[PDB]
């Protein structure tokens, strides 16, 4: 048994990891055959990153503007070629640990693994979720804005976020690996700022049943109601308002049958407002009302 | 508003 | 096993039922020890009906305009006095088969038990509740009133009403057995009318209760819920319209937990209306979202 | 910004993961050098049920009765001890991916990533916090046995966690490597306790200052004023600067209270600034100031 | 225990307060030893209140054109003067119940007690505040002007405002006990609005008090622990206590947010035993536990 | 023009208001005529506090115990006796200055005044409502049990309250002026807590009035609505979803009526909620959707 | 002053309108230039209509299976041609009638006037709503089955319906005159039926506007409520049940401010439901409670 | 209908 | 169920 | 806290 | 429930 929210072995990935290091801005690069792909940007320092003009700031660079790293080799830049907000990096180096890989575009509601790292080395890794408003709420620090996003399955990895800026409202926003944003966003630093977001249904009744496999299982069951949270929906169909003498009086067939009355409340509760259904009770369907607590204690 | 990052 | 409306028994209070009259109107009266109470208006003629003045023709008639009787065995009347709305009559024998017994008042949402009579003579006996505007809803033809209504508590008898008149609604009014009223009416054949009803609750759980009891408890289990009932609450609380396509991704754990979607629905459908309630779902006290479905199958077999 | 249980990544732990198998039973191995940890109870079947004898169940098996594989290959299994709780297995070729390792003993209020495997193969990992009542709070399903719990700290891989059983109450609870249970269970079968568990005060600690550094900084004394700060602070919101005179006049309620008038100020400054968050100040949300503080003390 | 808005006892002002008619215009009077004071003005008809000149329109009457009523008691006026925005009325009569008295002129700032007056007679006392920008805000009606406003010192009550006029805006305003107006107003139903109004910080501060004696503490921005103090409201809620080492350990975090290891115990040690009040930590209801010192700095470098 | 708190002035009262001694404690009371009625308790010491025995401490109290004083002028106590909460004493004379007077037993929801009073003088007088758990939000500190709480009904003093203690909640009990109390607490110091408060509707509603009729009327001018919260009926409804771009198609209508399409939208918001009520729109019982907004601009200038 | 349901002068569109007989089978048609546009089917009798194969009925015909008929005048039936679900005849003969026209695609909710005719003669106009589930509700006959709806603007005729069926449910469905059916209906008697159709909400808003320029202006004013319609939000808030004497008791209060209780009550319960939004209800917030009827009457 | 039986 | 018309 | 004053 | 594994 349990329940953990729980991230992909980070290997297959870890090894695709490459610092990409470009003046005195470094950031991490998702190195794959002889391209390693990684934020623009990077062709950036503090003093720009203003509403910057890339590709004016790309090819003022060339090939050996870029210093691509491996942890220990340094990869050789051949060919530098922007695309979208990523760029792709052509060097002298199939990476040897390349995998069987796929380059997707995660929906809204999917979750994948994050594997953050900072000077192109694995930090850590976890879970994370892709709001429906684009979004996504990781831990990023500055310096991690290589690190990727991706799904495993037998032995296919499969690359769906690469992370670009944190909105000003905590959240992180990024793009697939073609270089699109996930959502509305620019690569750019302004008075941009996140949609409003809302909660992701399929997964919480996902989470639900888990709830239930694990045995958690209570809120499955009726619910059960307060006193003057009754008489609020007891008006309604105009039924007389329930006390607390009305209740300790219903003392007797609560004990005997074993329900408390605020749970029995509930359900006349449902009978009320959803109706009844077809089903019988008694024989009955209006609700009998001519019958005291006691003209029940006697008949049993 | 955001930081790149 | 088995839940009807059932009266209490009857015997007592047949020993106690006699007739009144008062030279050709018959109402029928309660006989107990050596006092007879019946309904003011047996002082009557179908002409005074419309709005008597009681206390005019009562005090214009006579101790022996009165002929009271039980079986035959005739009783005459010695005494005679109106209170409130009844007459007492004390009369020249007491009552053999007077049983222990009461004149408590009843109080809205209590049944008691009714036994229609006519000219002195049992005939029948139901059920009835006080409704909580102060009619009842009774079977009473002519010449039944005083007609009386009781419970039984334990060895005594505890008498709770007696029969006056009938509103146009087709229900009933009357008063205690102290001539007091039940209500807003007076008895005069005025065309007064009935408070506005509402049920009462106690008496809907108790009978729930008795369901249950009887092997009736569907009603417990509760509710399962339309896809269209929940996107309201979802749309309320700012989730995510769940759709056709959604119920079915979900198939494969709503069948092997045994709690089909829309049940399971139903569960979250005011686990966020009404709370977690100090409670915990995996160890979380919030709802969470961050899992995919598949994520689940995944983490467990 | 950010914060989110994230763990080590596992790229470093998952080429040591093999599964060794004793006749009826398949479970994970760790494997370092040439010799492959492993659970002592592999070598059951059922009937060491509630009571398991186990030091002398082997001339019966001994070795070969031991699958162990690993990628699809083999290991021949050339020895075995009985190490405590778990078996070394000495196997004719070494790990040609054996990381710099400690073997650690942790200890209560402390974390360390968890890589469930099952069959030698891993599947997802997470954090997990030694429980003052030496249990972990974790996501295994049968299979699960043998998976490991391993921190990292400089390129080293520390280990600290051999998977074993799962007491009554959700929870499980394991070994280390060098064999000895965390806590006081026994790999037998027969329901066990689990001491009562209290709340890991430096960790609570710790993450009130990760919310700290996240901005989330609602909590306390960051607050005192001194008299200008507030006299400016003060006709911000029309309120009057008050003087020298007004402070000594307070100065009797001051004492009844023990709050000097200027922790006071601090206090109403901050209401001016964030307001309310609508909670009764005596049943006001409008601060009142038709009261002196003579009739204050007066009525008091 | 508790805390009202409450006033002192109108019970001395009471019988000092006497009706002051000139036709028609009725309103009230302060009636001390042998005088009464009440607004000009009552010498006027409501055709003639907007250009009134006062000097002069009182002659054309005198003495004779003021009937003062104290009760059902009439008191000769036995001499007439204007004194700012009163009149100076002599009765030939001493006030019987006249207290130790004094006339005053409060400082914005100082709540006083008012005796809302109509036709001669209290109808309630209620209690204001002095604004500063001079207007009071209290609850008066056509025909209560000459309600005088008191404080009480032991044995001697303090007269410190009699009621005129009402602004626009929805206050009011009036004069001292020798009719010098409060602010920059007269009595001249014309262009008079209030100058504006700041609030007064002392009677806040005051309040607050007030409130933390009893009972509300929560806007208390404070305090301190130490870590012995501390590890017993640990130990109260099962938490570890303590141990000099994690206070040790804690250093690095407490070094680079500037916020010291027990101030951090002093804020946990208060949110431990008040709760969050449906605020959020790193977005979370619940006080987490499952990061290390370590997990910390090693995720926010 | 104004609304403030008033109490009824506390002249009449005060009167009435003496110290009561049984040897060191020290409570106030009312002397009406020659009786003086005041809490059971002040016949204790801190000592029998826990939970007395009155019947007992009270048999055991001479007639003398008693130090009853008004002002000073002296009054000896000639008879006592425990009536209910209260002891009656009465006394060697009678209150020159007793006035009309009542003991009404208020109901939960009436406002009285309050006399908080200090050994046996005035000090302060504040409004109260007697909530309808039964306890009232005083304010009372130390020896003010007997303050009373009173009421003036044209001529006459209805006393209604007369204040024993304080629950740990902080707020008050106490008895009416024939010695019951108020609720289900009884006079020990072993803790009781009240029933659960509610507000009270009428008092709203009257307050709401008072409102009105000050000139702020606004909250009947009623709604306008958001976007978010319409779309909410209408998918109850199964309207369609109304959208930013439907809301400037109808600019043009929404500017020449003068009426904003969101408050018109408030308008449909429950047209459909709770019916046309027999009434009708353009001739029509139903709402017509079968007309374009630019059908209706073409279909009039 | 008035408003009422308004189709457009049928006189442009009448002039187009030819009978299209085609064996014992008559159905209108709309003839524009040299084209006259009428259903397919027409080239059907009862005993098909089944589910018929069209083209494969459609020339088994040729040129002279077709009677048009512009009133008098015979057209003579050069060239036919299927068109999705319509029937594009040719003729030796452009309409002198003809208008300025346009083909257009009316969208869910927008309106026309419908001209029904039978055997190509107007018999009648009526204005017609697009519903958002496509049908539309009009009177439709059998044999009315070419005639078609439009829009006019200063003098180009606008054609977006040409009727083709009725929905089992009594409602009628078509296609704009490109042959293309107005939602997901085939031309073909079967099984098939409207979708679940829902109300027009800015039409509905719309309408209101109009029932204010025509001063019908009630509705706009806040609306009342019931007693037991207000108790039903009262438990909510937490308020006393308000009852019948509790109500003739504020009469006073009612009388002299000219305002019902229940119209008072109307607006207590909104305060409660959406708040206060920053107003002030006599410099309050809280709604004051501690103030009888009466206590306000007298203050008054 | 009001009528006393 | 529908009939052209 | 019952407390008699 | 105490069980391994």
């Amino acid at each position: 048994s349990g329940f953990r929210k729980m991230a992909f072995p980070s290997g297959k990935v870890e090894g695709c990891m490459v610092q990409v290091t470009c003046g005195t801005t470094t950031l991490n690069g998702l190195w794959l055959d002889d391209t390693v792909y990684c934020p623009r940007h990077v062709i950036c320092t503090a003093e720009d990153m203003l509403n910057p003009n890339y590709e004016d700031l790309l090819i003022r660079k060339s090939n050996h503007s870029f210093l691509v790293q491996a942890g220990n080799v340094q990869l050789r830049v051949i060919g530098h070629s922007m695309q979208n907000c990523l760029l792709r990096l052509k060097v002298d180096t199939s990476n040897p640990k390349t995998p069987k890989y796929k380059f997707v575009r995660i929906q809204p509601g999917q979750t994948f693994s994050v594997l953050a790292c900072y000077n192109g080395s694995p930090s850590g890794v976890y879970q994370c979720a892709m709001r429906p408003n684009h979004t996504i709420k990781g831990s990023f620090l500055n310096g991690s804005c290589g690190s990727v996003g991706f799904n495993i399955d037998y032995d296919c990895v499969s690359f769906c976020y690469m992370h670009h800026m944190e909105l000003p409202t905590g959240v992180h926003a990024g793009t697939d690996l073609e270089g699109k944003f996930y959502g509305p966003f620019v690569d750019r630093q302004t008075a941009q700022a996140a949609g409003t977001d809302t909660t992701i249904t399929l997964n919480v009744l996902a989470w639900l049943y888990a709830a239930v496999i694990n045995g958690d299982r209570w809120f499955l069951n009726r619910f059960t109601t307060t006193l003057n949270d009754f008489n609020l929906v007891a008006m309604k169909y105009n039924y007389e308002p329930l006390t607390q003498d009305h209740v300790d009086i219903l003392g007797p067939l609560s004990a005997q049958t074993g329900i408390a009355v605020l749970d029995m409340c509930a359900a006349l509760k449902e009978l009320l407002q959803n109706g009844m259904n077809g089903r019988t009770i008694l024989g009955s369907t209006i609700l009998e009302d001519e019958f005291t607590p006691f003209d029940v204690v006697r008949q049993c | 508003x955001a930081v790149l990052x």
